[PDB]
């Protein structure tokens, strides 16, 4: 054999994730998508109590 | 070898897996309950006064 012209090794291939950050759907992330409706219902109920 | 390497558990290595749960309603349920109790108590106090 001649001298090695191209050296190389063992590497790692992954799925390469992108910046998949959506818009409005990322806003209502941290609590729930259903606690807010009960919050609005208790809001209008307490307003009914006040009136 | 025959306990850790042969075993199927990778315990005490990983740690946190970011805990991707938003928020349960169990942190909110008793708070709703004391809200309803305060509203009903205020209703009864207003009616008796």
């Amino acid at each position: 054999f001649s001298k090695p012209f191209m050296s190389l090794g063992i590497s790692i291939m992954i799925k390469k994730p992108q910046k998949s950050k959506p818009g409005v759907f990322s806003f209502l992330d941290p609590l729930a998508y259903e606690i807010w409706m009960c919050i609005v219902f208790a809001y209008i109920g307490v307003s009914v109590v006040l009136f | 070898k025959w306990w850790y390497d042969k075993g199927e558990c990778g315990a005490k290595d990983s740690g946190s897996k970011e805990k991707t749960s938003a928020l349960s309603l169990s942190n909110v349920a008793g708070v709703f309950y004391i809200l309803v109790g305060g509203l009903g108590l205020a209703m009864l106090v207003a009616l008796i006064e």
